[PDB]
This record gives structure tokens, C-alpha cells and sequence, in this order.
């Protein structure tokens, strides 16, 4: 909450931004040249790890 | 054709009847109190594993 007094924008987290980034990254190539989009695919798939496995730990597995 | 000749009556089910036998034992496990209930409730646990495995291939939190 020290960071809360710092910023003006409090965001719903816990995976809400994580899939929301990876939708824009994979589907829309920012740098449509294929050399960098390879690193985009590793980058957007890096974002998925936080929502998918903690819910999978909770019992509803990562794909649902 | 032998079974419909044998029994015009017949149950529904996809393994759900195996649960229905399994839960009927568990109620009578708690109703017929004594030394009998501990093997009698343990075999009720054995029946529900089979349709659990059938919906395990279906794929969900099959224990829930």
C-alpha cells in the first residue's frame, strides 16, 4: 500500500492483465517481421504462468 | 434382446447407477450401526472409483 499512495491507478491483478497482454501480443504482431515475433511468442506465453498454475493448484486445472 | 426378455424394467446410467448403489450402501452403513459397517462402508467406497475414472478421461476436477 506504499505503492498505492505512489500511483494513481490501482489495477485488478491476479492474472487479469496477464492474459490481456498475451491476446494483443500473439494476435497482433507489433513488429510483424518474423525475427522479433519469435521472441513475442516466448514473451506472451511467459505471462500465462501466474493465473494458470495457481488455479490448477486449487483444483480446476490450467486449461479450464 | 435376452435382457429385455428378462427384464422389461431397467435402470438408466453411465456409471451413475454404480454411484447410486454406492450411496445406498453408505446410508445403510450409517443406519445399521455396529461392527458390520466398517467393511460395509469400505466396499461402498470401491464402487464410485469406476465412474470417477470414466469422467477422468472426460477431463475435469473429477474428485469434486
Amino acid at each position: 500500500v506504499k505503492n498505492a499512495i505512489d500511483d494513481g491507478c490501482v489495477v485488478p491483478g491476479a492474472g487479469a492483465v496477464e492474459v490481456a497482454m498475451a491476446e494483443a501480443l500473439i494476435k497482433h504482431k507489433p513488429s510483424v517481421k518474423g525475427r522479433a515475433q519469435l521472441g513475442v511468442q516466448a514473451f506472451a506465453d511467459a505471462l500465462l504462468i501466474i493465473p494458470k498454475v495457481l488455479a490448477q493448484n486449487s483444483g480446476f486445472d490450467l486449461q479450464e | 434382446c435376452r435382457n429385455v426378455l428378462l427384464d422389461p424394467q431397467l435402470v438408466p446410467g453411465g456409471g451413475a447407477s454404480e454411484m447410486a448403489v454406492a450411496h445406498a450402501l453408505t446410508e445403510k452403513s450409517k443406519a445399521m450401526t455396529g461392527v458390520e459397517q466398517w467393511p460395509y462402508r469400505a466396499v461402498a467406497q470401491a464402487l464410485e472409483v469406476i465412474p470417477r475414472t470414466l469422467i477422468q478421461n472426460c477431463g475435469a476436477s473429477t474428485i469434486r
